[PDB]
């Protein structure tokens, strides 16, 4: 069975436009690169 | 929402990293610069006969030359590759290092070691000597960047961990650039019989 029939992001989770990295919904930046959440 | 993984891509500068990712043409054209760390996010999809995964390789601006790695750039790595040159007998001595740096970040993420420059004659690190990956149970692969030589075997190793499918299969190859050298085809059968040879010897 396909990955995206049963893929489903966390709720309030948001992926960093700059670096793609998926940060925490009380994130207010990229626990990465630092940027902001958009 | 999209499968994809942050796969980090570490080593000693001039191991071929950098050769490496941009091996995957659209990678490259839609690689994303990240100028807080000076990494560029190279997009490399895979096409599996269960879906697209993308692996999200993260490739230095060159800083690994004047030390290590800033946290951010390990943070939230799901994967990595640990490089080396096989022309290269010290960067070969890093990967611990390497290793240690990367998990003290990321704790038990799968990760691939990688033997890069293998299309050169003069191979100074040969089979017999590369040990650390079965110290360690990781998965080693001989590579050749500029030969695209199983330019696809880490990438391989890696979704069908993170998936947690073996029988996970690429159905196509992504398109890659064109091989720069060439890799004599015997060559790289002698290298492969001199890695199960060595598979089935002891450790010192
Ligand atoms: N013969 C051969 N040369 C390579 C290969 N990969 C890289 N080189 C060269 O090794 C040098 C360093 O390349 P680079 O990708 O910038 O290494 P990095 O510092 O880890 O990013 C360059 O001169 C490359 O042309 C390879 O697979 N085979
Ligand atoms: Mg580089
Ligand atoms: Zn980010």
């Amino acid at each position: 069975s396909g990955f995206g029939d049963k893929f489903k992001r966390p709720v309030g989770s948001w992926e960093c436009p700059v670096c793609c990295v998926s940060n925490k919904a009380e994130d207010s930046r990229c626990v990465s690169c630092t940027s902001e959440k958009p | 929402p999209q499968v994809q993984f942050k796969l980090v891509l570490v080593g000693d500068g001039g191991t071929g990293k950098t050769t490496f990712v941009k091996r995957h043409l659209t990678g490259e054209s839609e690689k994303k610069y990240v100028a807080t760390l000076g990494v560029e996010v190279h997009p490399l999809v895979f096409h599996t006969n269960r879906g697209p995964i993308k692996f999200n390789v993260w490739d230095t601006a060159g800083q690994e030359k004047f030390g290590g790695l800033r946290d951010g750039y390990y943070i939230q790595a799901q994967c990595a590759i640990i490089m080396f040159d096989v022309t290269s007998r010290v960067t070969y001595k890093n990967v611990p290092n390497w290793h240690r740096d990367l998990v003290r970040v990321c704790e038990n993420i799968p990760i691939v070691l990688c033997g890069n420059k293998v299309d050169i004659k003069d191979r100074k690190v040969k089979a017999k000597s590369i040990v650390f990956h079965r110290k360690k149970n990781l998965q080693y692969y001989d590579i050749s960047a500029k030969s695209n030589y199983n330019f696809e075997k880490p990438f391989l190793w890696l979704a069908r961990k993170l998936i947690g499918d073996p029988n996970l299969e690429f159905v196509a190859m992504p398109a890659l650039a064109p091989p720069e050298v060439v890799m004599d085809p015997a060559l790289a059968a002698q290298y492969e019989h001199d890695l199960e040879v060595a598979q089935t010897t002891a450790l010192p």
